[PDB]
C-alpha cells in the first residue's frame, strides 16, 4: 500500500513456451493477465535484479485481488505464465526507468 | 542454411564442471527455443532442457534441475549448457538442437559434444602382437593386433600401412582400469603370412605416439 | 511423464522391402509425435513431424501415420542408407520424453563365427600382464556369447568384450574377447579355452590351447 507506480500499458508479445499445449493455451488466455506492471520507484533497489523481482510480485499480487473481485481464479499455469510475462514487462520499465534518473 | 556449431570433445576431471557452446547461423537467434539432448554410448537420447534465447526462460528434466545450466549470449548468438560436478555418469555425447517456429519438432541438430570424465593423465599405448601357431583354418589365417591401456582415444590402427584394408576388423575400445583397450583382426591368405611381412600401425595422437608391431610366428 | 514405448526394438529388414514400426503413448497427445533417424555415429536427424508431415529433403518413402496414443513410422523400400535407429519424441507437454528407440539392421543367411584363440604376446609376458584374446568373426545373427574356461573352470573375472556395428558389405558382426590375469596366475596352468554359443548350432564352437605344448 502506498508507494507504487503504474507503468503505461505495453504492447503484448508473442511468447512461445516450448510446447505445443502451453503455446495454445497461452494464445487463449494471455489477455487474463497484465498488459502494465506495479513497481517501486527504481532509486529505491540495489540493482535490476532485486527491482525485477519485486515489481513481478507486486504486479502479480494486486492483479489476483482484482481477478479474484471478479470471481475467477489462476491456475499453477497461470501463474508460471503471468510471472513470464509479467517479468519480461519490469525489465522494461526497470530499463526505462535506470535510463531516466540516470 | 541453418549451423549448429558444437566443439567436438570436452575432457573433464570427475568433480569438476564444464561449459559447452552451440553457435548458431543462418536465421534469426531470438525466434527459435534451443534444446540440448544427452546420450550415452551404445544407449537412447535423453532430454536435458531447453531455452528460448529472447528472454531465456528455461524448462528441464526434473533430474538435471540443479546440475545443467542453461543460458544464451544473444549477441554472439550462441546457446551454452554448463554441467557441474562431473562423474562418469556425464560421459555421454550431448547435442543441442533448434525446434521450429511455434512448433517443436527439432528441425536442426548440432554434431554433439563428446564429453569424458576421466582423471587418467595422456598414456601411450602398449602394443602387442597376436600371432597364431602352426594349426590355422584354411588357406587363411588370422592375426591380431592389441592396443593396450591408453589415454585418451582415440588410436588409429591399420594393417601395412593401409595396404591391408579387406579383411580387418578393428573393434571399438573398452575402458580397463581407467584406460582404453582395443584389439585388431587381420584375415589374410596364409600364402601372404608369414612369407612375407604383416604389421599392424598405431598412431596415438595425444601422446604423439606411431608404432609399427610386426607380427611374427610363436 | 508421457511414456513413449517403440517396438520391436530390432528389426531385421530386406533390401525393397516396406517395413513400418511403432511408437505408443501412455497418454493421449494428439498428433505431437516426431521420428528420428540416427546412423551409427551421426546425429540424429528430423524425418517425420506431428505424426505424418514430411520434412524437406528428406525421401518420400518416409510417411508416418497416426493420432492419440498410437502412432507407425512406414519406409516403403528399404534401402541400406536407412540402416539406422530411430527414435520417437512427445512435445505435447512438459517434459519432453523420447521412446527407447528402434534398430534397424540388414537380414542375411545365418552365419558360424570364425573363431581365433591367441595367447598372450611374450613381450606382455615380459611386463607382467597376459592377455588371452578371441575373436569371434563374420557371424549373424548378432546375438552370441562366450564362455572362458582355464583348465576346465568356467573364469568370468578379467573377462571385457567389445562388438562391431554390422558391417555394410556382408551385413555380418564381430566380436572380441578378451581374458586379461596376471602373469602368475597364467603360468599356474596350462589350458586356456574360448567358447562360443551362437544360434547356428546347438554344439558351442570351442577354441583352446594348451601351454605344454
Ligand atoms: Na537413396
Amino acid at each position: 500500500l502506498g508507494g507504487y507506480m503504474l507503468g503505461s500499458a505495453m504492447s503484448r508479445p508473442m511468447i512461445h513456451f516450448g510446447n505445443d499445449w502451453e503455446d495454445r493455451y497461452y494464445r487463449e488466455n494471455m489477455y487474463r493477465y497484465p498488459n502494465q506492471v506495479y513497481y517501486r520507484p527504481v532509486d529505491q533497489y540495489s540493482n535490476q535484479n532485486n527491482f525485477v523481482h519485486d515489481c513481478v510480485n507486486i504486479t502479480i499480487k494486486q492483479h489476483t485481488v482484482v481477478t479474484t473481485t471478479k470471481g475467477e481464479n489462476f491456475t499453477e499455469t497461470d501463474v508460471k505464465m503471468m510471472e513470464r510475462v509479467v517479468e519480461q514487462m519490469c525489465v522494461t520499465q526497470y530499463q526505462k526507468e535506470s535510463q531516466a534518473y540516470y | 542454411q541453418v549451423q549448429l556449431q558444437q566443439s567436438g570433445t570436452e575432457l573433464v576431471m570427475p568433480g569438476a564442471s564444464v561449459k559447452m557452446s552451440c553457435k548458431a547461423s543462418g536465421y534469426t537467434f531470438t525466434d527459435y527455443w534451443m534444446h540440448w539432448v544427452k546420450q550415452r554410448p551404445g544407449q537412447g537420447l535423453e532430454w536435458i532442457g531447453s531455452i528460448d534465447p529472447s528472454d531465456s526462460y528455461t524448462s528441464h528434466n526434473e533430474k538435471f534441475k540443479g546440475k545443467a545450466t542453461l543460458t544464451v549470449d544473444e549477441s554472439s548468438s550462441t546457446a551454452y549448457m554448463q554441467l557441474s560436478s562431473l562423474t562418469s555418469e556425464d560421459s555421454a555425447v550431448y547435442f543441442c538442437s533448434r525446434s521450429g517456429y511455434g512448433y517443436y519438432a527439432m528441425e536442426y541438430w548440432g554434431q554433439g559434444t563428446s564429453v569424458t570424465v576421466s582423471s587418467a593423465k595422456t598414456t601411450p599405448p602398449s602394443v602387442y602382437p597376436l600371432a597364431p601357431g602352426g594349426g590355422a583354418t584354411n588357406s587363411m589365417v588370422t592375426l591380431g593386433c592389441l592396443v593396450k591401456g591408453y589415454f585418451p582415444e582415440p588410436v588409429t590402427v591399420t594393417w601395412n600401412s593401409g595396404s591391408l584394408s579387406g579383411g580387418v576388423h578393428t573393434f571399438p575400445a573398452v575402458l580397463q582400469s581407467d584406460l582404453y583397450t582395443l584389439s585388431s583382426s587381420v584375415t589374410v591368405p596364409s600364402s601372404t603370412w608369414p612369407s612375407e611381412t604383416v604389421t599392424c600401425n598405431v598412431a596415438h595422437p595425444a601422446s604423439s605416439t606411431k608404432v609399427d608391431k610386426k607380427i611374427v610366428p610363436r | 511423464d508421457i511414456v513413449l514405448t517403440q517396438s520391436p526394438a530390432i528389426l531385421s529388414v530386406s533390401p525393397g522391402e516396406r517395413v513400418s514400426f511403432s511408437c505408443r503413448a501412455s497418454q493421449n497427445i494428439g498428433t505431437s509425435i516426431h521420428w528420428y533417424q540416427q546412423r551409427t555415429n551421426e546425429s540424429p536427424r528430423l524425418i517425420i513431424k506431428y505424426a505424418s508431415e514430411s520434412i524437406s529433403g528428406i525421401p518420400s518413402r518416409f510417411s508416418g501415420s497416426g493420432s492419440g496414443t498410437d502412432f507407425t513410422l512406414s519406409i516403403n523400400s528399404v534401402e541400406s542408407e536407412d540402416i539406422a535407429d530411430y527414435y520417437c519424441q512427445q512435445s505435447n507437454t512438459w517434459p519432453y520424453t523420447f521412446g527407447g528407440g528402434t534398430k534397424l539392421e540388414l537380414k542375411r543367411a545365418d552365419a558360424a563365427p570364425t573363431v581365433s584363440i591367441f595367447p598372450p604376446s611374450s613381450e606382455q609376458l615380459t611386463s607382467g600382464g597376459a592377455s588371452v584374446v578371441c575373436f569371434l568373426n563374420n557371424f549373424y545373427p548378432k546375438d552370441i556369447n562366450v564362455k572362458w574356461k582355464i583348465d576346465g573352470s568356467e573364469r568370468q573375472n578379467g573377462v571385457l568384450n567389445s562388438e562391431t556395428d554390422q558391417d555394410s558389405k556382408d551385413s555380418t558382426y564381430s566380436m572380441s574377447s578378451t581374458l586379461t590375469l596376471t602373469k602368475d596366475e597364467y603360468e599356474r596352468h596350462n589350458t586356456y579355452t574360448c567358447e562360443a554359443t551362437h544360434k547356428t548350432s546347438t554344439s558351442p564352437i570351442v577354441k583352446s590351447f594348451n601351454r605344454n605344448e
